[PDB]
C-alpha cells in the first residue's frame, strides 16, 4: 500500500501475473475493466486532471498471463533532462536507441511505453520514450518535450512539444 | 461559513492569482451569483464539454455515429493519454473517445475528436453557430494549455461558458439523446474529486469537467444541486497564480462549500 510511485512501477517486471502487480502496486490504487479492458491500471497521487499512473498488460485474460506491457506517466523523472530543439533535430528514423540517447542525452529520457508482442522473446518490442529539456518533466521556462518511438531498438519517428 | 462572494475574495488574495466565477439557474438561465464573469479565462480540458457537443451535433444530422471505430498511431499521441495509450492497437470508438476526454481528460483523444469536427477552427465557428460569440479554441493539446498572461487564444468567459453549457444540455441545439449522453459524460468525470466534488452533501446531483494548465490555470464547470436534481449551473476558474496544484483545488473547493453553504438566497 502507499501510493502508487516510480519505485513500485520499477519493482514490477515484465513476466509478473496479475496479482504480483497488485501485490506491489496495492490493489487500493488499481483498476481493471472498464476503459481499461484487461489491463490493470494503478493511481499515483489524486491531483485530479493529469494525475501519475502506470498502465499493465498481460498476455491474456488468463489468472496467470504475465506482463508483456509497462506504460506510465509522471512515475519517473528523467535523471539529466538536457534536451533541445537543435539536439532532437539531430535525431533521424533509423538510428539505434543506443544512437538516439548520445544525441538527446543519456539523462534525458524516461520509457512512457515499453511492449513485447512475443514475451517472453524480445522481437518486435516496442518502445516510447519520453525525453526532456530541462524544465521538460516539472514549473520553470525550459518546459520542451519529445516522444520518441523504437521497434526493434531502432527509431521509427519522433515528434517534440515547445522545446527550443 | 462566508458569503460566496466574500469566499471568492478571499481566494483571489490568498491565490494572488485571478478568479473567475458564475453560478447560473439552469431552467431560466438567469445570472444568480457572480464575479470576474465577462473576464477571460484559459478553458483547459474544460473545452472538452464542447468538443463532445460539437461531435454530437454531427451525431444528430447523421454525420457521425458514436459506434464508429477510429484508429491511430504513436504519431497521434500526446502527453497524457492513460486511455488512448492503452487501446493504441484496437483503436476507439467515438463515444469511447468522448468519455475519455471528458472523464479521464485524455489528451489525445481529445485531439482525435478534434479532428473530426475540423479542428480548433471548427469548433470555434460551432460556438459561433450556437450563438456564443466570445469562446474560441485556437491550438491542439497540449498548447491550449499553455495559459500565457493576456493571451486570449483557448479561452472563455464564465458568462459565455455557462450559457453555452446551458444551450448544449437544455435547448433544441442537441437532440434530447444527445443532452442525456453529453450530460452522462460530465456525470461520470473520473478525475474531479478535489474540487466541487469534496465539499457535495451526499444526495445532491453533480456533473462536472475540470481542466488545469500552466501559470496555476485551474477550472470546473458543473451542473449541480440538492434532492437529486441539476439545478445550477456553476463555473469556477483560476489563472495567473504560483499556487500548487492542492492549494487551487482546496480554494475551488472552499468556493464551491460557499455556494453549497449559501445556496438558499
Amino acid at each position: 500500500a502507499g501510493v502508487m510511485t516510480g519505485a513500485k512501477f520499477t519493482q514490477i517486471q515484465f513476466g509478473m501475473t496479475r496479482q504480483q502487480v497488485l501485490d506491489i502496486a496495492g490493489a487500493e490504487n488499481c483498476e481493471t475493466g472498464g476503459s481499461f479492458g484487461d489491463s490493470i491500471h494503478c493511481r499515483g497521487h489524486a491531483a485530479g486532471d493529469y494525475y501519475a499512473y502506470a498502465t499493465f498488460g498481460f498476455t491474456s485474460a488468463a489468472a496467470d498471463a504475465k506482463v508483456d506491457s509497462k506504460s506510465q506517466e509522471k512515475l519517473l523523472a528523467p535523471s539529466a533532462p538536457t534536451l533541445t530543439l537543435a539536439k532532437f533535430n539531430q535525431v533521424t528514423v533509423g538510428m539505434t536507441r543506443a544512437q538516439v540517447l548520445a544525441t538527446v542525452g543519456q539523462g534525458s529520457c524516461t520509457t512512457w511505453s515499453e511492449y513485447y508482442p512475443a514475451y517472453p522473446s524480445t522481437a518486435g518490442v516496442t518502445l516510447s520514450l519520453s525525453c526532456f529539456d530541462v524544465d521538460g518533466y516539472s514549473t520553470g521556462f525550459y518546459r520542451g518535450s519529445a516522444h520518441l518511438w523504437f521497434t526493434d531498438g531502432v527509431l521509427q519517428g519522433k515528434r517534440q512539444w515547445d522545446l527550443v | 461559513s462566508p458569503q460566496p462572494l466574500e469566499q471568492i475574495k478571499l481566494s483571489e488574495s490568498q491565490l494572488s492569482g485571478r478568479v473567475g466565477m458564475i453560478e447560473m439557474d439552469l431552467a431560466s438561465g438567469r445570472t444568480l451569483t457572480a464575479w470576474r464573469a465577462d473576464e477571460r479565462f484559459p478553458m483547459m480540458s474544460t473545452f472538452k464539454v464542447v468538443l463532445c457537443g460539437a461531435v454530437l451535433a454531427r451525431v444528430d444530422a447523421g454525420d457521425e455515429q458514436l459506434e464508429r471505430k477510429i484508429h491511430y498511431r504513436q504519431q497521434d499521441l500526446v502527453k497524457y493519454s492513460p486511455v488512448s495509450e492503452k487501446h493504441l492497437a484496437d483503436g476507439m470508438t467515438v463515444g469511447e473517445l468522448c468519455a475519455a476526454a471528458i472523464t479521464m481528460s485524455d489528451n489525445s483523444a481529445a485531439n482525435l475528436l478534434l479532428a473530426t469536427v475540423g479542428g480548433p477552427a471548427g469548433l470555434t465557428a460551432f460556438l459561433r453557430q450556437i450563438g456564443d460569440n466570445v469562446t474560441r479554441l485556437d491550438r491542439w493539446e497540449t498548447e491550449l494549455n499553455e495559459a500565457l498572461p493576456g493571451d486570449a487564444r483557448d479561452t472563455t468567459t464564465p458568462a459565455s461558458m455557462a450559457a453555452t453549457l446551458r444551450k448544449l444540455l437544455t435547448s433544441q441545439r442537441l437532440s434530447a439523446r444527445s443532452q442525456r449522453q453529453l450530460l452522462q459524460w460530465m456525470v461520470d468525470d473520473r478525475v474531479a474529486g478535489p474540487l466541487i466534488r469534496s465539499v457535495l452533501p451526499a444526495g445532491w446531483f453533480i456533473a462536472d469537467k475540470t481542466g488545469a494548465g500552466e501559470r496555476g490555470a485551474r477550472g470546473i464547470v458543473a451542473l449541480l444541486g440538492p434532492n437529486n436534481k441539476a439545478e445550477r449551473i456553476v463555473v469556477i476558474y483560476l489563472r495567473d497564480t504560483p499556487a500548487s496544484m492542492a492549494e487551487r483545488n482546496q480554494q475551488i473547493a472552499g468556493i464551491g462549500a460557499a455556494l453549497i453553504e449559501h445556496w438558499q438566497r
